[PDB]
């Protein structure tokens, strides 16, 4: 057993227009820090669903 | 035309300090630190 960051993050905001009317999250969150954009997906390389 | 008890009295609080009692907490503590090397300063 190793170690293990846990980060809070806020929805993009058409994430959030969608949760809000559909009752539901994408699978996936995606930041942009310096130059490129980096993401996490839910259980290991799963899809966008 | 011309024209009271006694007694002896104890008076009570609705009392507010609230009850203290001790209570043991049983857990543990892992600490992960991480380290690079190289030459002689470990990063
Ligand atoms: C997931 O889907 C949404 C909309 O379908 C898209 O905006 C988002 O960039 C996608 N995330 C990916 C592909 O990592």
């Amino acid at each position: 057993l190793l170690g293990s960051n846990t980060e809070y993050v806020a929805p993009p905001m058409w994430e959030i227009h969608h949760i809000n009317s559909h009752s539901q999250c994408y699978s996936s969150y995606s930041r942009v820090i310096a130059g490129t954009v980096f993401v996490a997906y839910h259980r290991d390389s799963y899809e966008n669903k | 035309t011309s024209m009271l008890d006694e007694g002896i009295m104890v008076v009570y609080k609705r009392n507010i300090v609230a009850h203290t009692f001790k209570v043991r907490v049983y857990q543990k503590v892992l600490t992960f630190r991480r380290s690079y090397a190289y030459h002689r300063t470990t990063y």
